RNA sequence: GCCCGGAUAGCUCAGUCGGUAGAGCAUCAGACUUUUAAUCUGAGGGUCCAGGGUUCAAGUCCCUGUUCGGGCGCCA
């Protein structure tokens, strides 16, 4: 092979021969597999119960009763009680083994997020001998059912005393301990499932995210909300500024792209006349990663016809605060954004919760007077934003828009006093398109954001249903985003068409499921509350 | 400004009484 | 006229309200009551009253603007799929001059809001009679003949908003489907199940049978496969713990588009733990029979598979379903006995399908392999009588690599397909739980994939460690909801129950 | 044979009789 | 893209100034018929993230990657 090999492979190599040298001096000095290789001792065992007819895979297991029932109905027997006239059938994964005896084993038979005793005494078993054969065969984590009768130890401790145990799932590798678990962050993320069967926060967080959507989508449909499914794919790249996640189709002999909102088609439903319509459903964006953003996500988004976003902001109000009731019981939630050991945060969910107009309170913080609503547009107003993002030490990477700058001063002042959930409404037309503009104020847009935490979880602004203006920003976009090349693939002319066809005075609203999650959940991280966080492969020899 | 009313399209009142098997 | 003259000229008309400070597009119209509310309510008032003393506004889409002289105007307001009629006369209207001024700017297919009283008129038709009418959004394009509405497929498909304005069973399709969702919910979530959402984008496809869509993450260098199904994730979620999940999501495949296939479509896919199929064979029964009964009102549906002017079959769903087995019931059909059902994943048993195939005239594309053609034998003979939902159980090993052996019969697998009016809607095992078995399965796709079959399954090695970790006994059940509302809405055609079907781009 | 009962994740008991705008 | 860190037995973690990596748990064998994180006796283990180098000698030092925890960005 190569010559001389590497120093490193030739020095490898040594070790090795004086590892098995000084192996074999003391061994002999005085196959079995080392007993580390549990996964090799077990998968013969289970081999050797397949041969000999013992197999340790049935097709049918009946269950007569759950362990979260079983535990509700005898938790009031006394200690050394023995109920020998009920018979139950109950399931579980094994987490403990004690052997108090050559006859006497207790097994902590836990699931559905309880835990429950099963005390194996040679004396109601059926018989010795099976008894000892099913006690060999039983180790840690393996998936079995139990039929007997419950009962309570002398302790007091509840528990099933079995009268014949069945092997229904072996597990083939070793079980970490409860007592310190499972820890490591890429571990927990790459096995979900060991992380759900170590950690028991875990399962109730995906339970609370669960409840979340069940409970919006409960509202909404009392509202009188309908359910939609519109398309995750188009032929129109479309011209958001977010990176779409591009595809193939090789029998149309063309790119699809991936969905980064379906704003438009709830917009041509409603034009179609469908007045109230709601998508809870997955949004893909090809960005970037962090504690609060994800690729893909899940998002609620509705539109209601002859509404505004003044009325959204009582909707959303009500949903938030109802929701929060629901699901934590209280209006007060605690929130660790930096971790357990971190500064906690008293989030207040009460009802009327608090509303401040972007440049007023962006004038009482940053200290001076901004122009007039109508000048922002130009360039002294990009200077002096600019003056005053320089003198506030604010750093914006470039290009120094007036958006980008006003969206920097935002954050950094507006954004650093929204513990509690906020409105931020009135924003300058030029940080948003597709809003209509503001009825009194010239110069400044209708929609509304909710914060909460500093991060962001509602959006909503009244529809621009105008095809003229529509198609001026649409075109402006496009001329943005092509930089040559032709906008027919970044203009959506089925949209305009819709929109010319007529559009009532409609409100949209979109809220961020995984952020709300994270957020009931005591979570600052996105992945804690996806199941399957996307992992790169680790490489392996 | 409470939007008017329209009725559930899902039946309302638990309208669907789903036989649990 | 011309569409593109009416166009321009509206635009005209728009643009000058503009400029004239008459806004076309209010920011805000309080709607005090819905049209539905409007009809329920005041239609026990006799032919001729007018209620002076309730002022109400409604608003909608303009339908027809019939005139019956320079004082009376007749249009018909079209809502949430009912009928109203504005009777703007002179006398009652706020100004004669703005009568005039709002009688000279309004035409069919506006958005407009009215503010009346309610009433009937002479003949029995109710009736708002305006006070006040305000222009809520203009419609600049002219809307189809009253008596030519849209009837071109292609044009509904593509224009589903002219659908939805035009024809108003579209509507009551799509509530039919957001019903069945519903119910398939409320089944799931009174039986205890936990609604889960599973990744859409996989490392390496796995689940199904199908040719996956490839996309390229940015933050992550690497290729992403589309999903294709939730399964693998539902399985190692339940290793994990939680005993019943399900997921109504969309799943998307990179095959032809036709009149009964899309890119995306959506399906249901629930686990139970220590459950096998025939459970699931009740459950299955006892769900669909009442969605049946809950959303048509009774067991039995009328289905017309080519058009309405076919011939009509009529599907009973009481809830037990006929139940077949797809060797017996083969062999039964072709008249002859096939081979032990042991020795199907041998040779001599393919070249005995192939000839059996080419003597009933049965067409299969190669590969020619023995799953492919006992496919291609069951849907030639077992699926075409299956009118009334059926179910066919005891699939072979070789179409079903993700299903455990049966415990009586050697070579099948513990599975069953739900069939009505000759289309699978559903399909449901008992998972496979053993890791070695698993493994040999996962291998042998493997080998096919390599030399032809590409649709073959691929391999995956975090499943496999999962499984290793110990699966209880679990069933799985996955029904595609595409078929089930057009069954249900009577439409031989996927594009009917879809919003926004894909569609061949036109030149 | 009809599978062990288990009790609903959310509530049950028509638990979501949500106060409307 | 840029910056700052981490990677040691299945799990939870030490390892000094480079001189043969070692604790608890888990696993293996054996006791003990009321234990709960059982206890007691005895035993084995890791390419210390992977590759290359410096050194008489590398977990320990230098240099490549790999995969990750964060912070900037990006998501108008
Ligand atoms: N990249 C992302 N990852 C996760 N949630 C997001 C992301 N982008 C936006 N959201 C959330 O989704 C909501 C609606 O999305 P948007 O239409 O972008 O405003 C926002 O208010 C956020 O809470
Ligand atoms: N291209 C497709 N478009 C729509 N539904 C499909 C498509 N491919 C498969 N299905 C559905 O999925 C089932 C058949 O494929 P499978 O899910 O593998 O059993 C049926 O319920 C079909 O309706
Ligand atoms: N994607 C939109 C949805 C809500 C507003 C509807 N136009 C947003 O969150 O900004
Ligand atoms: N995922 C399968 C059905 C699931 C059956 C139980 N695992 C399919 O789409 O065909
Ligand atoms: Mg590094
Ligand atoms: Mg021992
Ligand atoms: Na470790
Ligand atoms: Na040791």
């Amino acid at each position: 092979s190569e010559p001389k090999l590497s120093k490193n492979e030739l020095k490898r190599r040594l070790k090795a021969e004086k590892k098995v040298a000084e192996k074999e001096a003391k061994q002999k000095e005085l196959e079995s597999v080392d007993p580390n290789q549990y996964y090799k001792i077990r998968s013969q065992a289970i081999h050797q119960l397949k041969v000999n007819g013992e197999d340790p895979y049935p097709h049918k297991f009946h269950v007569d009763i759950s362990l979260t029932d079983f535990i509700q109905k005898y938790s009031h027997l006394q200690p050394g009680d023995h109920l020998t006239d009920i018979t139950l059938k109950v399931a579980g994964r094994i987490h403990a083994k004690r052997a108090s005896g050559g006859k006497l084993i207790f097994y902590d038979l836990r699931g559905e997020g309880v835990k429950l005793q099963v005390m194996a005494n040679s004396r109601n078993y059926k018989s010795e001998e099976e008894f000892i054969h099913i006690n060999n065969k039983l180790r840690r984590g393996d998936i079995i059912g139990v039929q007997g009768n419950p009962g309570k130890t002398k302790k007091g401790e509840l528990s099933i005393i079995p009268y014949e145990i069945t092997l229904l799932s072996p597990c083939l590798h070793m079980l970490p301990h409860l007592h310190f678990g499972l820890k490591d962050k890429e571990t927990r993320y790459r096995q979900r499932y060991l992380d759900l069967i170590l950690n028991d926060f875990v399962r109730q967080k995906f339970i609370i995210r669960s409840k979340i959507i069940t409970y919006i989508r409960s509202f909404l449909d009392e509202l009188g909300f309908l359910e939609i499914e519109t398309p995750m794919m188009n032929i129109i790249p479309g011209g958001a500024v977010a990176k779409p996640f591009i595809t193939y189709h090789n029998e149309l002999d063309m790119n699809l792209y991936m969905r980064i909102a379906p704003e438009l088609y709830h917009k041509m439903l409603v034009v179609g006349g469908i007045d109230r319509v709601y998508e809870i459903g997955r949004q893909f964006r090809n960005e970037g990663i962090d504690l609060t953003h994800n690729p893909e996500f899940t998002t609620c988004e509705f539109y209601m016809a002859y509404a505004d976003y003044h009325d959204l902001m009582e909707i959303t109000e009500k949903m938030v605060s109802g929701m929060v009731k629901h699901i934590t019981g209280s209006y007060k939630v605690t929130y660790h954004p930096d971790g357990p050991e971190g500064q906690a945060y008293d989030v207040d969910f009460t009802p009327p919760f608090r509303r401040i107009n972007m440049v007023e309170e962006l004038e009482k913080a940053l200290g001076m007077k901004l122009p007039e609503t109508n000048l922002f547009e130009t360039e002294e107003t990009r200077k002096i934003l600019d003056d005053i993002c320089v003198a506030k030490a604010v750093e914006c990477p470039p290009p120094r828009t007036t958006a980008r700058l006003l969206d920097k001063l935002v954050g950094e002042f507006l954004e650093v006093t929204c513990i509690n959930p906020t409105f931020i409404c009135d924003h300058p037309q030029i940080m948003s398109p597709l809003a209509k503009w503001h009825r009194s104020k010239e110069g400044l847009t209708e929609r509304f954001e909710l914060f909460v935490m500093k991060k962001e979880i509602c959006n909503a602004y009244t529809e621009l249903n105008d095809p003229m203006r529509q198609r001026q920003l649409f075109e402006e976009q496009a001329k943005a985003k092509a930089a040559g090349d032709d906008e027919a693939m970044f203009i959506d002319e089925n949209f305009c068409t819709a929109l010319e066809y007529g559009l009532p005075p409609t409100a949209g609203w979109g809220m961020g499921i995984d952020r709300v999650a994270m957020f009931l959940t005591d979570s600052n991280n996105i992945k804690e509350v996806l199941l399957f966080p996307a992992m790169k492969p680790e490489d392996k020899k | 400004m409470p939007m008017y009313q329209v009725k559930p399209y899902h039946g309302g009142g638990a309208p669907l009484r789903v036989e649990l098997p």
